[PDB]
């Protein structure tokens, strides 16, 4: 069920698999999250290992 | 309501019907041209304000 | 409603309704003041209620 809110929101993913590279890559994902004054925060960035 | 504020001291005396609604009306008395005086409301045995 | 723009003007020049009756509220301010929520209920209602 989901009901009663007042949020909904559909977009391009964050998490993606963008190595295409047979390894070596490995896709670092690192996200942090934060809530200040009524407004949450994702930030990240895909990088190789 | 009116053209806009007042600057201190004024008196206005004008009478005329602004248009409150959204059509040119050309000062015609009726629907989306109100009437801009209104009258208080005293009776004896009613609230303090 | 939320998340959304709010065209009250549009709506106040689109279609011809019998009453534009906001209680407390200026119809000129429906374009500056920002709200959070919106809750729009509509029936039909008898001329005399």
């Amino acid at each position: 069920s989901a009901n009663n809110c007042t949020f909904e929101y559909v977009s391009q993913p964050f998490l993606m698999d963008l190595e295409g590279k047979q390894g070596n890559f490995k896709n670092l994902r690192e996200f942090v999250f934060k809530n200040i004054d009524g407004y949450f925060k994702i930030y990240s960035k895909h990088t190789p290992i | 309501f009116r053209k806009s504020n007042l600057k201190p001291f004024e008196r206005d005396i004008s009478t005329e019907i602004y248009q409150a609604g959204s059509t040119p009306c050309n000062g015609v008395e009726g629907f989306n041209c109100y009437f801009p005086l209104q009258s208080y409301g005293f009776q004896p045995t009613n609230g303090v304000g | 409603i939320s998340n959304c723009v709010a065209d009250y003007s549009v709506l106040y020049n689109s279609a011809s309704f019998s009453t534009f009756k906001c209680y407390g509220v200026s119809p000129t301010k429906l374009n500056d003041l920002c709200f959070t929520n919106v809750y729009a209920d509509s029936f039909v209602i008898r001329g005399d209620e």
